[PDB]
DNA sequence: TTGTATTTATTGCAATTTTCGTGCCAATTTCTGG
DNA sequence: CCAGAAATTGGCACGAAAATTGCAATAAATACAA
């Protein structure tokens, strides 16, 4: 509902389609958190 | 357009077309009239260059005292007289080929001069700190039995292994008669084009005349006298009469 | 992107927020290394065969007769380049032994505390992978264009944002520096310069 | 060479169940990057482009 | 701090009504390429083999991708990735309904001959569809109705401006110049590094100090130079050409650069170099500095009169005229001789075509 | 009569121009002087434009 | 070249144009709702290197709808009302237009 | 990259070796084509000068009535016409090597103006007053032989014994028998790879044709045939007649 | 009292390339008498 | 209605005039040492 670029997308498609059903993903404000930090200097990544 | 005929001839042609992948320094030699810049000229054409600058140079008209600064150039205060910063041939033909003319007549202290630059292919100006490199191809031309010259002692040994990587010899006209035709009837009708005459053609007896005459200089010769032939002519034929100039 | 700085420059967070860990794992009091830092003082980095320690704060007049005495005996630096030699000098395994050492002989309640403190910080340090240099700055990352883009507005104005101006400040301090230090300029104007690229990293 | 597979390829999620934090490395700094940044200019303001 | 929204462009659109549309895998990556290739006016960039190449599978002939592409040629607006401008014209008419008094003449000739309508016949159109005049003004009214742009009703972007460098007012009844303040570039010496020069100080920092403040001191002083003969020759300028400003163009006074370079004691390549690429702002509008140097012919009074204001007349007489009988060039030079302006057929012609006007032939109408 | 190379002391009348010099700054636009004038900036230490940080 | 206030726009039909006077602008008293025309503007595009397909677009067409783009005035969504007056604001040295 | 097997030219590469700690003026003859060029940058690579520049000056591309300003270098107003101070090229190449190419070629005039500077280091600019000292090993090359010079009489005795504290002659090809087969292979390699061909050896007939004509531009000569070889080849194997041009 | 070293003040000439108007004529479109 | 005649258009060419670009150190004024 509020930064999920490509669940947006798939959700407005599947309620169209009758299919109440998602696909979440990464909200796109995490990866600008996470580039923010990397700005600064600190080396912040996700394992695995 | 130019005529090749003779076999000897089309072999040139086959050299010159084999040699086209190459930028090594070429080597020409034959008589007087025998066609030495027409090979050079279409070795240019057909080489990777051709687009490039085409530098021929007379060097037997470069005073002995300035030689060197026509070839190399000079700086703003190399000498009394020097106002600004020159290039020379060897930088002005930079990515192109450059064209020695007649190297026979070249005497031993200027041929010295001529060493490192045809292979090294870096200099200094006159004056000047820094190195100087350029990307030359060296065509060089003369109508003197360049070995010759050597083994007698008139040129430099350490010139002519650098020059002759490839030579070429263009036979006589003499030994050429299956050429002879062409290169007449060529010349007779582009004269009878540039003088607006009438004539068209040569009468057998004329054409024996032609092809039986050792002709000395070559297709120069052969140039005048069709030039001549065509200028006094008053017929639609250029028979024996017309062509009393050869003996 | 990244920006390649033409001096080291120390990072802000690992110097002004308490307690200091670059004071802290140097042992050094705040004060004196902000006034190393901003191109106010001396330190000493070898102290060579004289009398001068490996941590002694001087002066301009100090190091100036230290210089006519001595001579090429001692070195003595100014900047973030004397605080990553420091840095860059110093052996963990020795300095925790030793701390352990004077802690269990010493008895005390502040410089229990104190050395407690310095034990802990060395041994997180040595137990993750992390090196004290990297503390101090040489190359600077640049954020991507799409995260500060530029306001437009009606009449063709673009204006800026306050990260490009910043970043456009850093870079003609960077370029205005490389081209001092290139053409062999005056000390003293290199170290006003050095100063104000430090400023305008912080 | 095949458009299924790359336009399927910019669609996929990562996978991950921790975060890691730690200082950061010139080298690692450098590595991260695509260029360095040397004008400080934004948009040309003739032709509008960078 | 506003950091902006998202717009929808006419590709945005396109790709959300391919995502609602019932296609499969590899019809999703045809359309998604055919919607790539399709520019802001709503027309096919590129040929089908492209597309097709693109695809980058051989399991696909070209007969998938053309069904695909008229799938997507139905969607909001409808005649978008046309490939040429009859088969938008067609797409569009094959929506209407088929009461229309006229689609079937539309339709014939719009496929079979759309030259003739462009070239302004009339007359062989005429004979060759077999029509008379009653319904082919229907006919060409009714192919005028139509879209021949619908890429453009999801119309995106902002124009673009230019900032002037001189700027003239009319003021107590004389026009004024004066440099635009907002632009004009200036520099100032640094008084902390200039007042480091002293004398006691070592002389490697001193001369290296002095030199640099030489070399500051000449820039501002060319900077200065610079600003104040651009002032000079933009004065002259407009000063010259004072009845434009006034009654905008048919008044321009025929001047080159000798006249300006008389005027303010200069050279001539020094004018020429100060009037490039720099722009002046009146009331009428942003003219550059060299928009005000044109040719001439003669007039028969014996003045001469300028080629902007001969342009100025041509298209006023031919904006004006009757469409039963455009004006040819003949009967353009014949109406501006009476003004007495003694100028070719040839230069007329000319002067139509910078202007981008087609011929009178051409420019006939079916009134 | 001769034509040589040569360093001597002699008496001679001597042209020279002296125009080239800031006539590069006329041509240039706005845009094209701000940058040169930033790089100018750049290696003089001496010269400084108004900010208003 | 600088934007015109003008009642032809190329695109639109003569319908959408009927409330608008000579000048281009709504009349007093007509009641308008959301995404009717207020003041009609077109902006210049701007040159193009006239490829024969904008040829044929320009000779079959005309000439009007090739240079500009419209950029007119239109009431929001979800807004309506009358038009009570009307306000024009023109530079010295402009020309005026008859509603002025 | 260089080719060394026959047993002369293995003592050369061991003396060039063992002098490596000095600094003294090398002169080195031979015939040409032997390989002067190729020693002489051996030695300078060789040595505790190796970053040093190299300089290479041809002595007898230099006009005669400004060799002194070309080698020393002149000062403002030293002329009409100079109006600026300029270096030489003993101080472009102090502190490395300087080459003097073809040193035979020089007059007696001009043999006698570099006379002090070889030994000593030591000169003075056109139209300056202090003395400059620089630090240059000088290198000769000379095709000439430079001692049947000086016993002629037109070679000056006092420089021969300056350039001359260590000598170097290289043997003519015709009596490095053991090279002649390795440097054809090195120079069909390096064509071949230049001009994208396909040849890859000599035929047996080709080698014995190979070893027995008598070089009279030696190496050179040599590169010149295989060069023509390449350019002119077939097949994959050079026969002999593609080599008929000896 | 003067001859000399240092600092402001010089924003054109000369080739060379490009654009101007206007004539000639081949190809095309419009017109008019039998 | 047809076909020859006439008007129309633009590509190429010609000379002439106009705009563009390369060239890089001096003239003169003024303050200082004998
Ligand atoms: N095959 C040919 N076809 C046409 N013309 C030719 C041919 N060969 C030579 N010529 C003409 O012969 C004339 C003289 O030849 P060229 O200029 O090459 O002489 P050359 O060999 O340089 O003589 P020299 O040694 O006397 O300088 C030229 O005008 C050239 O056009
Ligand atoms: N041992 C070798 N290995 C490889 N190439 C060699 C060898 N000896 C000579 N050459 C080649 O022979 C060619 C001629 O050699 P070089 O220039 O040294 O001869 P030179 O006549 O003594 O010199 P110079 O006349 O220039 O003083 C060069 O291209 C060089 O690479
Ligand atoms: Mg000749």
């Amino acid at each position: 509902k509020s930064d999920d670029v490509n669940g947006r997308t798939k959700m407005y498609k599947n309620i169209v389609d009758g299919n109440h059903q998602m696909e979440p993903g990464m909200p796109e404000s995490f990866n600008v958190l996470l580039k923010e930090i990397r700005s600064l200097g600190i080396n912040i990544e996700l394992e695995d | 357009e130019y005529v090749f005929e003779s076999p000897k001839m089309k072999e040139i042609l086959e050299k010159i077309k084999k040699i086209s992948c190459a930028e090594c320094p070429v080597l020409i030699t034959g008589e007087s009239g025998v066609g030495k810049e027409v090979v050079a000229r279409l070795i240019h054409k057909l080489s990777d260059r051709s687009k490039e600058p085409f530098v021929a140079l007379n060097v037997a008209s470069i005073p002995r005292d300035i030689f060197e600064a026509e070839l190399f150039g000079y700086e703003k205060g190399a000498f009394t007289g020097a106002v600004s910063s020159k290039e020379g041939f060897f930088e002005l033909a930079d990515g192109g080929t450059l064209f020695l003319d007649e190297i026979g007549e070249l005497s031993l202290e200027a041929q010295a001069k001529l060493l490192r630059v045809i292979e090294s292919g870096k200099f200094y100006r006159l004056g000047g700190r820094k190195e100087i490199e350029v990307n030359v191809r060296i065509l060089a031309a003369t109508n003197r039995n360049i070995k010759e010259l050597v083994k007698e002692g008139k040129f430099r040994e350490d010139l002519y292994y650098r020059l002759g990587v490839i030579e070429i010899e263009i036979p006589p006209l003499r030994e050429r008669k299956e050429d002879i035709i062409p290169l007449a009837n060529h010349f007779l009708k582009k004269f009878s084009r540039k003088y607006a005459k009438e004539v068209e053609g040569f009468t057998k007896s004329a054409q024996e005349l032609l092809l039986s005459y050792p002709w000395y200089g070559n297709v120069r010769e052969l140039k005048n006298v069709i030039e001549r032939a065509v200028l006094f002519s008053e017929g639609k034929f250029i028979d024996r009469g017309e062509l009393s100039c050869l003996v | 992107g990244h920006i390649e700085l033409a001096s080291p420059t120390a990072h802000i967070w690992f110097l002004k927020s308490l307690p200091s860990r670059i004071g802290l794992l140097l042992d050094m009091p705040l004060r004196d290394i902000e006034r190393v830092l901003y191109f106010e003082s001396y330190v000493v980095i070898e102290g060579g065969m004289t009398n001068l320690e490996r941590q002694q704060i001087l002066t301009e007049e100090q190091y100036l007769d230290a210089l006519e005495e001595f001579g090429d005996e001692f070195d003595a630096k100014m900047g973030a380049e004397a605080i990553q030699a420091l840095l860059k000098s110093m052996d963990l395994e020795q300095e925790c032994e030793q701390l352990r050492e004077e802690l269990n002989e010493t008895n005390s309640e502040t410089k229990r505390k104190k050395l407690t403190k310095r034990i802990k910080l060395l041994e997180a340090f040595v137990q993750s992978g992390n090196k004290p240099e990297w503390m101090i700055l040489t190359v600077l990352p640049v954020l991507p264009p799409d995260l500060r883009p530029l306001v437009p507005l009606d009449g063709g104005r673009f204006a800026t944002s306050d990260l490009n101006d910043l970043y456009r400040r850093v870079i003609n301090r960077n370029n205005r520096l490389k081209r001092l230090l290139d053409l062999a300029a005056p000390d003293i104007i290199v170290r006003n310069e050095k100063r104000m690229l430090q400023e305008a990293v912080d | 060479k095949d458009l299924l597979k790359f336009l399927k390829a910019q669609t996929k999620t990562e996978e991950f169940d921790a975060i890691k934090i730690a200082l950061a490395s010139p080298d690692m700094i450098r590595s991260w990057s695509f260029g360095e940044v040397k004008k400080p200019e934004t948009i040309n303001y003739r032709t509008f482009k960078p | 701090v506003y950091q902006g929204e998202t717009t929808q462009t006419l590709q945005d659109y396109l790709m959300w009504q391919v995502e609602l549309t019932p296609f499969s895998d590899t019809d999703r990556a045809i359309a998604t390429s055919i919607v790539d290739a399709v520019d802001e006016t709503g027309y096919l960039t590129v040929p089908l083999e492209d597309i097709l190449e693109s695809i980058g599978d051989e399991e696909i002939d070209i007969d998938e991708v053309e069904a695909v592409l008229k799938r997507i040629q139905r969607f909001d607006p409808v005649g978008v990735a046309a490939k040429d401008l009859r088969d938008c014209l067609l797409i569009q008419l094959s929506q209407f309904d088929k009461t229309t008094p006229w689609l079937e003449e539309a339709r014939l000739i719009i496929s079979d001959h759309l030259d003739l309508l462009a070239n302004h016949d009339f007359r062989t159109l005429m004979r060759v569809t077999r029509l008379k005049e009653d319904v082919l003004k229907e006919a060409v009214n009714l192919i005028q109705s139509l879209d021949p742009r619908p890429g453009q009703s999801i119309q995106t972007g902002e124009p673009e401006y230019v900032i002037p460098d001189v700027l003239v007012r009319k003021h107590n009844g004389h026009w004024t110049v004066e440099l635009n303040s907002d632009s004009i570039p200036r520099l100032q010496i640094n008084q902390h590094y200039a007042s480091m020069c002293n004398n006691a100080r070592n002389d490697g920092d001193s001369q290296f100090i002095r030199s640099n403040l030489q070399d500051a001191k000449w820039l501002i002083k060319s900077l200065e130079s610079r600003n104040d003969t651009l002032l000079r020759v933009s004065r002259c300028i407009v000063e010259q050409q004072q009845a434009f400003f006034e009654q905008g163009e048919e008044y321009m006074k025929p001047m080159v650069l000798a006249d300006i370079a008389q005027a303010v004691e200069m050279h001539e390549s020094t004018i020429s170099r100060v009037t490039t690429q720099k722009y002046l702002h009146s009331p009428r509008g942003i003219f550059e500095l060299k928009y005000f140097f044109s040719s001439h012919v003669n007039t028969e009074g014996g003045g001469e009169a300028s080629s902007t204001a001969i342009r100025a007349l041509v298209k006023k007489l031919i904006a004006a005229e009757n469409p039963a009988k455009p004006l040819s060039d003949s009967k353009l030079t014949s109406l501006l001789s009476e003004q007495g302006i003694m100028v070719a057929r040839r230069t007329v012609a000319k002067y139509r075509e910078s202007l981008s006007i087609p011929p009178s032939n051409q420019r006939k109408q079916l009134v | 009569m001769k034509q040589g190379l040569q360093l001597r002391l002699s008496q001679q009348l001597a042209m020279t121009p002296q125009l080239q010099q800031a006539i590069r700054l006329l041509q240039l636009s706005t845009l094209e002087l701000q940058q040169e004038l930033q790089q100018a900036l750049e290696s003089n230490p001496l010269l400084e434009q108004i900010d208003t940080h | 070249g600088p934007e015109e206030i003008t009642a032809d726009i190329p695109n639109v039909g003569e319908a959408a144009l009927s409330k608008l006077d000579e000048s281009g602008i709504v009349y007093i008293g007509a009641e308008v709702t959301g995404g009717d025309i207020l003041v009609g503007k077109v902006t210049p595009k701007g040159e193009t290197q006239l490829t024969p397909e904008e040829k044929l677009l320009r000779a079959i067409f005309g000439e009007k709808a090739s240079d500009v783009k419209d950029s007119s005035l239109r009431v929001p969504n979800g807004v309506s009302g009358t038009v009570i007056d009307v306000q024009v604001f023109t530079r010295d040295g402009v020309e005026k237009d008859k509603r002025a």
